[PDB]
């Protein structure tokens, strides 16, 4: 009871709150920025031993949490009906959160079934552009904010049917382009990036082109020529036509020569049928149906004509990222106490989280097995 | 606002933490065999500028710098890593040359971080050689304010020379050290024959190496480890019996202890075993270790052969311990069991790529320098018209415009290769005698001094131009042909082997097969 | 003097205190780390001096007796009034020791 | 006599030596550089209260 | 400037050019020409700056370290203004 626990003035349960953070790093500012009416904080020290790896009714080091929350059995004493676990946004924070969750799950299932365990969501990014401030907590939110700042009322002027291309259509086009570039960066682990970036401007391809050899030859010749033209590093590009079929089944083959070893990349029916290639072809057709050679976009007092859409996008991002400031908090004991009160534990501005007891599965059984921990990593 | 969430967040956070620990904390790489902590420490020491031929510096400054810029994850881990790199008996080849209490085999910890003085060594400069020549990629720091090199342009396969012992969330690795000369010989043999067999590599490299000598007995274990990736090997200490010329008594001498063995704990365990009657033939125990070599003296009990007691000790005392060989590392950011040939091939490919990128960088630099020197020589050819143009133009911008717009005569005294004397971005509308200037060229001309008008600068400029021509020709030749690049790699490897050669420390006495095979199949 | 040589003005970004502590220990004050950090915390507390000199950011304690955080979380820098203390130093105005 | 003071092999007094230095900073190197015949070193902890 | 041009173009060695600049006096044109004193350092010997004028090894080295951009119709007025400002500053 003494030492670390700092209760509130109110003694009636179901009205106060309990928190669990790092003691010396966080609890100091937490107590200096909390309220003295219905706030209570229980500091912690390091990590907590696992339950399944070493199960012993006599093994105990701290024992303060279970002794202060209940009597350890629990229906009698139900003090602190509402508990919230604040935790850092680092990986060790997620680890200790997982340990705390499995602890409260394997010790007292009733307090979790009745909806008493809560999870906080502290902010992650602090963007300040002069007077304009912004609190961002997620990576996707940060990306959306960057896209919004990079498109502060842009207006494109090309020689297409639209004299002044602007509005939500350009935003949707940029979003689809970013999603496709992310997909290409994800698939880059399999195939090189040069061909995937070049197929954006190259003409379309159809499985009906396997009849005429001249069309495939012209296509692969244009591909190899443009790759050799755009190649500024120490590499080359060669073409190859092979017939492994009954009559034709024409399949192009690209031969690239890196530093010391050549490597081919044949094309099969499965590659043409695949949904990724179809999406790439649709995006390429959509971009070629724009005629974006002579373009004029301004954001917001200057414009510069370019010859590539990605170059204009990079220029806009660079112009938007000139004089902005970003502060990333990597710990609760880094920000001011008033900022913590306003952004994390403000009863009118906080955003808590509720845990459920939907299903009882054997995930905790495979948590520490040395076999489940080896078969689970199937992130490929 | 209390949104309802599912329990799957537990598994999600656990998977995220496991992936993070496996990728960025535990498992090293195969191209250099270095942890990110060691990488950040070496990069900080390189940026600070603490060479081997300089004075010592306090370790607290380096630790604080590393914590502030690159590794903000405590202080104890960085200091322990520095102490481990400073211990000679912990690595086959030390990297950080220090001075102070660095601990010993007795288990005594090092002193505080306010007493020791450390600096880089001669071999450490070979690890991060040719880094500023744009040879590798840069990675942003935690807040996006600095740059960190992805890999180091190394010349020595530290993964095979020293190795490491780390454990992931579900994986674990352990690699014994080796000798540098045999690794260089194996690399040269692999360069000679791309289709070399495992038997040839085993013949080139008999077995591992340790900072302290020992006796290796198992050969099938290391053979399976080199062939598959898993195996066990036994380590035996060096000892013998002693009989005086007179009646005297028998005495056992311990010259060396196995790898990673505490001496005080060993003496305590031996004393406990003698007290518990578990071991016989031992009367007392003494010690004669000094600054000339460790020496342990054990008095043999009277009326005892001592060989049976020695065998009982070898069976019970920690002088004979196994070893968990396990080769696990990252190949493309994913745990993959790799053999020796794959590591050698990856090292060769990395070296080829680094050499090629360095050559391209040097070629671009020489091209730019020669392009500037050509304009400088053209300006030095005709000077008087430039004098009138400067004296009559009130504005320097107008003078630059007049210099760029007006052609020149291209005197006979001013006047190489057919091509490769101009940058790629330069437009063909310049340098068609006839000659035209450039804004950058005119700016460089306006930045000349008065000392460049002597009877000595012209010959120096001509010699520098000839040297640049020779350099760009040699670079084009080495980029055109790959055999020259392979010969350069071979020469560099031979030079490194000649500079950093040494002698074997350990010894391998094979008895696991001599006792088994010749007594089973005869 | 270490903060002046390092070049941490008031109109610049914050910096980690561990770097400054290590620099002071390495060059000028090699007498531990606890005393220097305690002095920095004392200079950072507004309720301990009539005019503060080191503008910081983080858990600097309060009147409740709670100690400050570790030296790997706080960020400190010079203030506007601190530049008036060491003004005109490189003009050979004092002696060197 | 736990841990800290490491006596020598000789047990007869008036032949051995005793030393008093700082424990963690000095005693480590002192024991790593001393002799194991007639040497003994007792570490210390900070200062000692006055009499 | 022109005599300096011939002296630099005819002297193969820069040290010999500096020696020739220091040893030879100058004409001190009318366009080139302050206070009665306080315009010279204390360590300077009275044998320099007696029109008549002599150079110094440091002065000649500073002259040899000039560039081509200092020969416009804008540098002379800037130098005159800087000289007047230095006179005002040393007087104050
Ligand atoms: O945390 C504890 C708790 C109990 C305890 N008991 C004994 C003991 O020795 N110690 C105990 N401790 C811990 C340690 C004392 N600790 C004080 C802080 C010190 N910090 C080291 C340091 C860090 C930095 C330095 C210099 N020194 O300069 C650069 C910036 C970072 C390390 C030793």
């Amino acid at each position: 009871l003494p030492g670390k626990l700092a209760d509130c003035q109110e003694r009636d349960p179901a009205l106060s709150e309990l928190y669990l953070v790092e003691g010396d790093s966080a609890g100091g500012s937490a107590k200096q920025g909390r309220n003295r009416k219905n706030q209570a904080i229980l500091p912690l020290k390091g990590k907590i031993l696992n339950v399944e790896k070493a199960r012993f009714d006599k093994m105990l080091s701290s024992q303060e949490v279970a002794t202060l929350i209940t009597a350890l059995y629990n229906p009698d004493k139900l003090r602190y009906h509402s508990i919230i676990i604040m935790t850092d946004a680092d990986v060790d924070g997620s680890h200790i959160r997982t340990l705390l969750l499995t602890f409260f799950y394997r010790q007292m299932p009733e307090i979790v079934e009745r909806g008493h365990v809560y999870i906080a969501q502290p902010p992650l990014y602090k963007v300040k552009k002069g007077k304009q401030e912004q609190y961002i907590k997620d990576d996707e939110a940060m990306d959306q904010y960057q896209i919004s700042i990079a498109l502060d009322g842009a207006t494109l002027h090309t020689n297409a049917s639209a004299p002044a291309l602007a509005g939500e259509a350009l935003e949707k086009l940029v979003s689809e382009y970013n999603a496709t570039q992310k997909m290409i960066n994800r698939m880059e682990r399999r195939y090189p990036k040069a061909m995937l970036k070049e197929l954006i401007y190259q003409p379309t391809l159809t499985e009906a082109d396997l009849s005429d050899e001249q069309t495939v030859t012209r296509w692969v010749n244009a591909l190899v020529s443009e790759l050799n033209d755009k190649e500024q590093h120490g590499s080359q590009w060669k073409f190859d036509v092979h017939t492994n079929a009954e009559q034709n089944l024409f399949e192009p083959i690209v031969r690239v020569r890196t530093h010391g070893v050549d490597t081919d990349y044949p094309l099969d029916h499965e590659f043409i049928t695949g949904g990724e290639y179809r999406r790439i072809c649709t995006l390429g057709e959509k971009l070629r149906g724009l005629l974006e050679e002579d373009a004029f976009i301004e954001r917001g007092e200057r414009r510069q004509p370019v010859a590539s859409f990605e170059q204009a996008l990079d220029w806009l991002v660079k112009e938007s990222r000139r004089g902005l400031s970003i502060q990333r908090y990597k710990g609760l004991g880094e920000m001011n106490p008033e900022q913590l009160w306003e952004t994390t534990m403000d009863p009118e501005s906080r955003r808590m989280l509720r845990v459920t007891v939907k299903d009882a599965i054997a995930a905790d059984q495979l948590f520490t097995t040395l076999m489940g921990d080896a078969v689970e990593p199937r992130r490929a | 606002i209390t949104p309802v969430n599912i329990e799957e967040e537990l598994k999600s956070s656990y998977l995220d933490y496991a992936m993070s620990v496996i990728v960025g904390r535990a498992l090293p790489d195969v191209r250099d065999g270095l942890k990110p902590v060691h990488r950040r420490v070496l990069y900080a020491m390189n940026v600070l500028g603490n060479d081997w031929n300089k004075a010592y510096k306090k370790s607290a400054r380096v630790v604080g710098d590393v914590i502030g810029k690159y590794h903000p994850h405590g202080d104890s881990a960085v200091y322990d890593t520095i102490v481990r790199m400073a211990q000679p008996f912990s690595l086959r080849y030390m990297l950080v040359d220090g001075q102070g209490n660095f601990g010993s085999i007795d288990g005594d910890s090092a002193a505080a971080m306010r007493y020791t003085e450390i600096r880089l060594a001669k071999i450490a400069h070979e690890l991060m050689a040719d880094l500023e020549k744009e040879t590798v990629d840069f990675v942003d720091n935690y807040d996006g304010t600095e740059k960190i090199p992805d890999v180091m342009p190394t010349k020595i396969p530290n993964l095979l020379v020293n190795g490491s012992s780390g454990i992931a969330v579900g994986m674990a690795t352990n690699i014994p050290p080796h000798n540098l000369t045999e690794v260089i010989n194996g690399c040269l043999a692999y360069i000679d024959d791309e289709d070399i067999s495992i038997e040839g590599l085993m013949e080139h490299i008999p077995g591992p190496d340790f900072p302290t000598a020992a006796i290796i007995n198992g050969r099938r274990g290391i053979e399976e480890a080199y062939r598959t990736g898993r195996g066990k090997v036994y380590i035996r200490a060096r000892a013998e019996v002693e009989v005086d010329a007179k009646t005297g008594r028998e005495t056992i001498i311990v010259h060396e202890i196995p790898y990673q063995v505490n001496k005080a704990r060993l003496i305590e365990k031996i004393a406990e075993l003698v007290k518990e009657k578990r071991v016989e033939g031992i009367s007392a125990l003494r010690d004669e270790s000094d600054k000339d070599g460790m020496r342990i003296v054990i008095e043999v009990k009277r009326d005892a052969v001592g060989e049976v007691v020695l065998n009982n000790l070898y069976s019970q005392t920690q002088l004979q311990v196994s070893f968990g060989i396990n080769m696990v590392a990252l190949h493309h950011g994913q745990p993959k069991i790799m053999n020796l040939k794959d590591i050698i091939a990856a090292f060769v490919r990395h070296r080829r790529e680094v050499v090629t990128r360095r050559t391209i960088f040097e070629l671009r630099k020489a091209r730019d320098r020669a392009h500037i020197l050509e304009a400088l020589a053209v300006a030095l050819a005709n000077i008087d018209p430039i004098i009138e143009l400067i004296r009559h133009a009130p504005t320097p911008a107008e003078a630059k415009t007049a210099l760029v717009a007006n052609p020149w005569q291209l005197g006979n005294v001013a006047a190489a290769g057919d091509d490769a004397a101009r940058p790629e971005w330069l437009e063909p509308e310049f340098g068609v005698g006839l000659y035209y200037l450039t804004e950058q060229q005119a700016q460089a001309i306006l930045d000349l001094r008065l000392q460049k008008l002597t009877g000595l600068e012209h010959e120096k400029l001509l010699d520098e131009y000839k040297e640049l021509l020779d350099q760009i020709a040699e670079l084009l030749r080495i980029l055109g042909s790959a055999d020259r690049l392979m010969e350069v790699i071979r020469e560099e490897l031979e030079l490194v082997r000649e500079q950093f050669g040494d002698k074997r420390r350990t010894e391998i006495t094979a008895n696991s097969a001599d006792i088994n095979l010749e007594d089973l199949i005869t």
